């Protein structure tokens, strides 16, 4: 038997907890669980559970370039290296796993460019 | 369970009974590693009893 | 697992879309899930009653001679075209398949007769008399209703508006026409009145809209886990199959050559079921061995 | 399901790596947690591959959630009716 | 300034070259040193500019802590140009296409237009090449042969005359290639040869290489290698280079390579397989709040039940939000705290932002409009159950919580008719469960994921639970007509008796003597009558392989119900199993909901 | 080159031309009782009459008794020509699905 | 300068239910909030004068927060600062070896930091107001910051002129545009106008290029010009007259244009010839209309704001005498009437 918490320890790498109950970790909702849920519909489990339980973060992307910005509310960061002045950045939904598959692609010198959805206005 | 410290003053390197159930120390030595060094060695019994789900 | 997870990543993109298509992000792969737009969950096995009749059984049963109208020779003449219809299509899926057998059962939204059957439970009244403008009335209504049967696939306000409708649309709402216009049959509704029409028809349609499939369902993935689950039960087998070569169906060998699209020269197991054209040569069996 | 997938582009493709890349070749997420990463990785940034985010695989590999279910409408909030029905 | 929310709507994916590695770079790699004491040495691949992950210091480049900072990328200056090693077999055919000399094209660009752009490029290089001679500057192309000794190395085969193509060369010769040549072969503009040549490359964020890895040593070889090579060096076709140079040259070279592709540590080592990058992080999750436990049967459940243990519902909390509706309703549980059950672990206070523990809480707290209360599960509360291999859309089912108070039960307990949504048994069966916190989740779980919801089957269109094994043979004998010991009829208090445990509102049996007898069908009718349904199906008692040698009861072998009442027949397999479409419990379905059933 | 994607014009169906169905599916309804359900968990002011303890059944109520401050917009169709057609619906007037 | 410029953002919303009740009250409030006083997009945002376009307040989907966002499409006056212009009004905060860091109060917040040279620290002091030129594109606006950062340089009066060879006629169309520069140049002048005439001729007596004395500089109603022993057989001419009557096509544009440092640079006199008889060091550059009118309107523009800020610095003479240092640099770097 087993059940955790809330929290516990995490892996450095992922950022998602330790596997199992020897390293006081969590368990494993694996890839045939997400089919489940994806077939029934709750997609607010999965963000309960894969992002709100895992490791789930918040990632940036300035508009203009489609890179990853650095923002910080406090001591204000707003700046991308990439245009520097024209920068526009959206916070986007994400997790520490694919932010670091997203760096791990680029260390192979494959370029990732992430296209915001545009803008929507009413007419007039 | 092992009271553990590395000096740098000291950085706690302590092991803790990390177990939902609660066990007695059965048997503690200290013996003498092939490197002629010395480890901690505890054993932990646990009285079980048939129960639900055995 | 190995099976399983390569048809649901082939899969998975199929969704469900405001129009109860399925496409891949826009590509079309189904015009309408299932071809009926249904959910799997909403059926209900029931028999459609005319189809083993004869032309004359089919005659006695269902064609009404209380009123002599024109109405109800074009009623029992609807009947018929559907007897018909039904008939020539299902017995063309016989003739493309090993051992698919025709049937007069099929999975349907809405179970009419026992809708019918309960509000005759309930009524009040009994035997009703014999009122004629009742009776083409209700003929007007059930008309109508199944003209209009269609719109369920849409919404109301095209109903009112009665713009055209999609063929398409129309082939989706064949089968429970016609079991409407079975069961819903003048010689069926003599003890039915104007009233209790309307509470069977607001009742089929709120049962039809019901059943429907549901916009952005993971319609693919669900065919996934639904097809590779009997594969678990086909793997316990295999050996009660055989393994000779020509005919080696064990394992899940005949699945993979089925998903892998594998050609022709990879088969172990191919088969084929020839008929012949003499009907004299079809009875005999020396003929066949022959 | 299974039959209108394999024959929608008018020849029977499988449910292999071959059938996928025939199928949605520009979707390259979903081929990259299907079989292997890397070759697919490798043609994507020769070939100069946009990825258009749908299905489950490529919002899930982006960190995202599918637009399926209870998040395939959107909702937004009813001015005309809070104005005249809530204050401040 | 505020980051508005955002969503990506799609993603493409180029070659990076050097410039966009050093506008991406952060800092520039300049010394092999590791640490300056405590602290990462500014200038290493350790620097704090492209993040931290250590708690003492944060992040220099975006100002955060650990948790909240992605890494940022670094350049590292080669002083002699490199390949890239994922584009070996690209470099090979842009070898095979243009002029070493001048670099205008040999193939007929026309020639090939009727290709498709992916394919240009490959079947222009597939063709015969070698012994050619430009239109241009008039050169007799080599042959391009890869040695077989590593998978970077090219040399150029002059009719025997023997070169070796550095990555220098090679970028001089990819240099003069026009936009124009690329287009035609069917490239786009971001995919000029140019870029296949790397000067400047990219030391990945220390967010990739945490414990500060034994990637890092192939970076931190990489950089000090890279200083043996002498900053002003320069290689021209043709010319004779000294051995420590070119063994630098081939080493700097293979530890790229390996840094990438070692057995493809490397970098894309980590993505392919099950255990990899892909499938274990991020098509898959380990969670929190999430309990493990063996299942066992309890018949006093109902089928949207699972028993769980109370030591387990003091584990995992549910999420309330104090309002003005909801004060009172969630005091209780504040004041028990952690020392009687129910009660609650931590509350988050929205004036500081901040969670505090319910043990070290002060004698002047009070719960405030806003705060988030964090407490004991208790009965009614939905959770979701699951057991793998999730296979079907029935593997995982919300059911309703049944805390059991008995303190010796570490079991998940449920009803043996549940089992056939999990395809479960209890010989040692293990089975996930985790109550949704978060108030979006819980109204999911109770709208959508609820296990009447799979009453019917996706799969086969048909119920999935009904009576097994005990409740069959069971349902048989008391709707069997006769007994070993004559009619089979019970008196008042023996039939008061079977009601005695459903759960449901008792029948009346006012109008019964104590020596009044009912028989089995009056007391299967006296709760069908709540659920009227229509049935007349044989039933699996009766077989045409039994019926010689047995004398079959003419009462038994017809199970008729009209309206709830049990007119006749047993009730068994067909008409009460699991899974058996048209029967009892289908039937209930279609007209009463499955919930009713 | 341009990664920004050019901004988009909501154009919205006319009522009258709305092909999509007058009913709820329940992945729409649930979706609209747990948004709801969030924001009385933010705010907690709601038009409905009878008391409630609990987020969830406000927002169930006010589902059914049709008060739900919410509109559902059904994505149609992205013109490439920077239109973005959708349809708008009201869920207090429309037909709601069975959650029980 | 000011101008009007549009703007597109996302704003999220902590408490849609509140937000809605006054749409436009809170997106006007939240805009002024996050957006008045700070550089964004290449730009200063100094007010938020209306929403021209929003969205619906859509609920975020990715997350369970149930926190709602909008698309808004605004109109703001922001105010971009080009190369070479004249801020007549900073104050120096530091004066190191390294660089010399002072901050304009006149103009819209920028920061202006002179790259310390050997010749520099030795003069300007804390506390001093003094007058400064820009350079060429560097007026970075960094996203967030309050202010713009500039490097600068202590305007002397330079000795040089260009000259534009006009071969294309001013069409109606943009006359109508320059007609914009022509109304900000009237403003200007008249708010030029209400001032007591002694600062005007003083601080025009420093900054323009050669010495003129006793009172000879300045005729506001018809401008007249300098009456120094008449230098040119041609009278300098307005262009503001010139601009409104090629409105209705009495003049032609051709020829080479100039304005030598004899001029006054505030007003709005310049020299247009039929032969390329300018004493100039520098190759005439041939253009349009367009390029020569826009260059020596917005020189016009600039010259005024320019003695219209050194007006409004200083309003008495104590300030004057405690700044007579720079005055005494500016005064030795004119030249005699040795010609
Ligand atoms: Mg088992
Ligand atoms: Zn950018
Ligand atoms: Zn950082």
């Amino acid at each position: 038997r087993y059940a955790v918490a809330s929290y516990g320890p995490t892996d450095a790498l992922t950022g998602q907890p330790l596997d199992g109950k020897r390293s006081h970790g969590g368990l494993r909702l694996g890839e045939m669980e997400h089919w489940v849920l994806t077939a029934q519909g709750a997609m607010q489990t999965i963000i309960e559970k894969s992002h709100d339980d895992s490791d789930g973060c918040i990632s940036y992307i300035c508009r203009n370039c489609g890179e990853p910005a650095i923002y910080n509310a406090s001591h204000p960061i707003y700046k991308c290296m990439n245009c520097d002045v024209q920068a526009d950045i959206g916070m986007v939904d994400s997790r520490r796993s694919s932010i670091v598959f997203q760096h791990e692609m680029r260390a192979a010198n494959v370029n990732i460019t992430s296209v915001l959805s545009p803008r929507v206005f009413q007419p007039a | 369970i092992i009271g553990k410290v590395a000096k740098i003053k000291y950085i706690d390197r302590s092991v803790m009974y990390g177990f939902d159930e609660p066990a007695v120390v059965d048997a503690v030595m200290r013996p003498h590693g092939p490197n002629d060094e010395i480890f901690g060695l505890m054993r932990l019994r646990y009285e079980r009893n048939l129960n639900i789900g055995d | 697992g190995y099976a399983n997870r390569k048809a649901i990543f082939g899969l998975q993109s199929c969704i469900v879309d405001y129009y109860r298509r399925v496409s891949i992000d826009t590509r079309l792969v189904q015009q309408l899930y299932g071809e009926d737009g249904l959910d799997a969950r909403q059926l209900e096995t029931v028999r459609f009653e005319t189809i083993m009749l004869s032309d004359q059984e089919l005659e006695d049963k269902f064609k009404y001679t209380g009123i002599q109208s024109p109405l109800f020779e074009e009623e029992f003449s609807r009947l018929k075209k559907d007897r018909d219809k039904y008939r020539q299509i299902f017995l063309n899926v016989e003739n493309f398949n090993f051992s698919q057998l025709l049937t007069d059962v099929r999975q349907v939204p809405v179970n009419v007769a026992s809708i019918v059957k309960n509000i005759l439970l309930s009524s009040t009244s009994g035997v009703l008399p014999f009122d004629e403008k009742s009776i083409l009335q209700k003929y007007a209504m059930v008309k109508t209703f199944c003209k209009n049967l269609p719109y369920v696939f849409i919404n109301n306000i095209q109903e009112r508006l009665q713009t055209p409708i999609p063929v398409y649309l129309k082939r989706a709402a064949s089968l429970m026409r016609m079991l409407i216009r079975i069961e819903l049959a003048t010689v069926k509704t003599l003890n039915i009145t104007c009233e209790q029409m309307s509470a069977i028809l607001d009742l089929i349609r709120l049962q039809y809209t019901q059943s429907l499939i549901n916009y952005g369902e993971a319609v693919g993935i669900l065919a996934a886990q639904s097809v590779s689950e009997p594969l678990t039960q086909y793997m316990l087998d295999s050996h009660h199959r055989s393994v000779a070569g020509g005919t080696n169906k064990s394992g899940i060998v005949r699945p993979q050559e089925i998903f892998s699209a594998k050609p022709v020269e990879a088969e172990q197991s191919s088969e084929m079921l020839l008929r012949l054209k003499n009907p004299e040569v079809e009875t005999n069996k020396t003929y066949a061995q022959e | 399901m299974y039959a209108d997938l394999m024959t929608r582009t008018g020849q029977v493709t499988s449910l292999e790596k071959a059938g996928l890349n025939a199928r949605e070749p520009s979707n390259v997420l979903l081929r990259m947690a299907l079989s292997s990463p890397v070759q697919v990785l490798t043609d994507a940034a020769v070939d100069s591959a946009v990825n258009p985010i749908y299905g489950i695989a490529a919002p899930t590999l982006m960190g995202s959630v599918p637009r399926i279910g209870t998040m395939y409408s959107d909702i937004i909030m009813d001015e005309k009716y809070i104005t005249e029905n809530y204050k401040s | 300034m505020e980051a508005g929310y955002a969503e990506i709507a799609a993603v493409q994916f180029n070659i990076a070259g050097d410039n966009d590695h050093k506008r991406q770079g952060v800092m520039e790699v300049t010394i092999s040193n590791l640490f300056e004491g405590t602290l990462p040495a500014e200038g290493g691949i350790y620097d704090a500019r492209m993040g931290t992950t250590d708690h003492h210091y944060k992040c220099i480049t975006c100002s955060h802590q650990r948790k909240q900072c992605m890494g940022h990328p670094g350049i590292l200056q080669m002083h002699a140009p490199v390949l890239q090693p994922l584009f070996i077999a690209e470099i090979r055919r842009w070898l095979r296409v243009i002029c070493l000399n001048c670099g205008a094209p040999i193939v007929d660009l026309k020639r090939y237009e009727h290709l498709i752009r992916p394919k240009r490029l490959i079947e222009a290089a597939s063709s015969q090449t070698e012994g050619k001679q430009c239109y241009v500057c008039k050169a007799v192309h080599p042959k391009i042969v890869k040695d077989s000794e590593d998978y970077f190395t090219f040399w150029a085969d002059q009719q025997g005359k023997i070169d070796k193509l550095y990555p220098q060369i090679i970028r001089e010769i990819f240099s003069r290639v026009t936009y124009d040549t690329v287009v035609k072969l069917g490239r786009s503009k971001n995919s000029h040869p140019e870029k296949l040549v790397l000067k400047a490359i990219q030391i990945p964020p220390i967010s990739i290489r945490p414990g500060i890895h034994d990637i890092n040593n192939v970076i931190q070889y990489l950089v000090r290698k890279n200083l043996l090579i002498p900053k002003d060096l320069q290689i021209v076709r043709g010319q004779k280079i000294p051995l420590n140079i070119d063994r630098n040259l081939q080493t700097i070279q293979q530890l790229y390579y390996n840094f990438l592709l070692d057995s493809v540590p490397s970098i894309m080592r980590r993505l392919p397989r099950k255990e990899g990058r892909i499938r274990k992080s991020l098509l898959g999750s380990q969670v929190w709040s999430i309990s493990r436990s063996t299942i066992c049967g309890n018949s006093d459940l109902h089928l949207d039940e699972v028993g769980y243990p109370i030591s387990f519902a003091r584990t995992l909390q549910v999420a309330e939000t104090v309002q003005h509706y909801n004060i009172n309703r969630l005091m209780p549980y504040f004041l028990n705290g952690k020392r009687q059950y129910p009660g609650c672990s931590r509350v988050y206070k929205q004036i500081t932002q901040s969670v505090h523990d319910i043990e070290g809480l002060k004698q002047d707290f009070r719960l405030e409009v806003g705060d988030i209360l964090y407490r004991d599960v208790v009965t009614g509360d939905v959770a979701f159950f699951n057991r793998q291999p999730s296979l079907e859309r029935s593997s995982i089912g919300v059911h309703r919580i049944v805390v059991l108070e008995n303190p010796k039960i570490s079991t998940f307990q449920m009803n043996v008719s549940a089992c056939a949504w999990y395809n479960a048994d209890f010989d040692g069966d293990q089975m996930n469960l985790w109550v949704p916190w978060s108030v979006m989740s819980r109204v999911e779980a109770e709208l959508l994921c609820s296990v009447r919801n799979w009453f019917i089957s996706t799969k086969s269109s048909g119920p999935v639970n009904g009576q097994v094994q005990d409740s069959t043979v069971g349902s048989f004998l008391l709707t069997r007509t006769n007994t070993p010991m004559g009619k089979n009829v019970m008196n008042k208090l023996h039939a008061m008796g079977l009601f005695q445990t459903t759960q449901t509102d008792p029948p009346c049996f006012a109008n019964y003597s104590p020596t009044d007898l009912l028989d089995g069908k009056s007391v299967v009718s006296m709760l069908l009558r709540q659920t009227p349904i229509n049935y007349q199906r044989a039933p699996t008692w009766y077989s045409e392989v039994y019926a010689p040698y047995m004398h079959y009861n003419k009462q038994d072998i017809s199970t008729q119900i009209r309206n709830g009442e049990l007119i006749e027949g047993v009730l068994d397999k067909k008409a009460v199993g699991a899974g058996s479409s048209g029967g009892i419990y289908h039937l209930i379905s279609r007209r009463y909901g499955p919930q009713q059933a | 080159g341009f990664v920004q994607a050019s901004s988009q014009t909501l154009v919205i169906i006319p009522d009258n031309e709305r092909i999509t169905s007058n009913v709820l599916t329940t992945f729409e309804a649930t979706r609209l009782v747990a948004v709801r359900a969030q924001q009385l968990a933010i705010n907690g002011s709601t038009m409905l009459k009878k008391k409630y303890s609990s987020p969830i059944d406000i927002a169930k109520q006010e589902l059914f008794n049709r008060k739900i401050p919410l509109l559902v917009m059904r994505c149609i169709k992205v013109t490439p020509e920077g239109q973005k057609i959708v349809e708008i619906w009201n869920p207090r007037e429309m037909g709601i699905p069975l959650l029980d | 300068m000011i101008d009007q410029k549009i703007f597109e953002t996302t704003l999220n919303i902590d408490d849609p239910t509140n937000f809605c009740t006054n749409v436009e009250a809170h997106l006007l409030k939240e805009l002024e909030n996050i957006y008045v006083g700070k550089c964004f997009k290449n730009s200063f945002i100094l007010n938020i004068t209306g929403v021209i376009q929003r969205s619906p307040c859509f609920i975020m989907r990715t997350n369970n927060s149930g926190r709602g966002y909008m698309h808004v499409r605004f109109s703001a006056v922001v105010s971009y600062l080009n190369a070479f212009d004249l801020i007549a009004a900073v104050k120096i905060i530091k004066n190191d070896s390294n660089i010399i860091l002072g901050e304009s109060l006149l103009t819209e917040p920028v920061t202006i930091v002179i790259p310390s040279s050997e010749s520099q620290n030795n003069v300007a002091e804390v506390g001093q107001i003094v007058p400064v030129q820009l350079a060429n594109s560097s007026v970075y606006y960094i996203p967030g910051r309050q202010q713009a950062s500039a490097t600068g340089s202590i305007f002397i009066p330079k000795h040089t002129f260009s000259v534009y060879h006009v071969q294309e006629e001013l069409t109606q169309e943009q006359a109508l545009n320059l007609t914009k520069l022509v109304n900000i140049i009237e403003m200007l002048l008249e708010s030029r106008s209400k001032k007591d005439f002694k600062q005007i001729c003083f601080f025009e007596k420093l900054y323009y290029t050669y010495s003129i004395s006793s009172d000879e500089i300045l005729d506001l109603k018809i401008w007249k010009g300098p009456k120094g022993k008449e230098m040119s057989r041609l009278k300098p001419c307005n262009v503001l007259s010139f601009l409104y009557d090629a409105l209705k096509n009495k003049n032609s544009s051709l020829g080479f244009w100039a304005r030598p440092p004899n001029l006054l640079k505030s007003s709005p006199l310049a020299y247009q010839q039929d032969q390329n008889s300018f004493n100039a060091t520098e190759l005439p550059i041939i253009c349009s209309a367009e390029v020569m009118f826009v260059t020596l309107l917005k020189e016009i523009i600039n010259y005024l704001q320019f003695i219209n800020d050194l007006c409004d610095t200083f309003n008495n003479e104590q300030l004057i005498k405690r700044h007579e240092n720079i005055w005494m640099l500016i005064e030795q770097r004119k030249i005699g009437h040795d010609f």
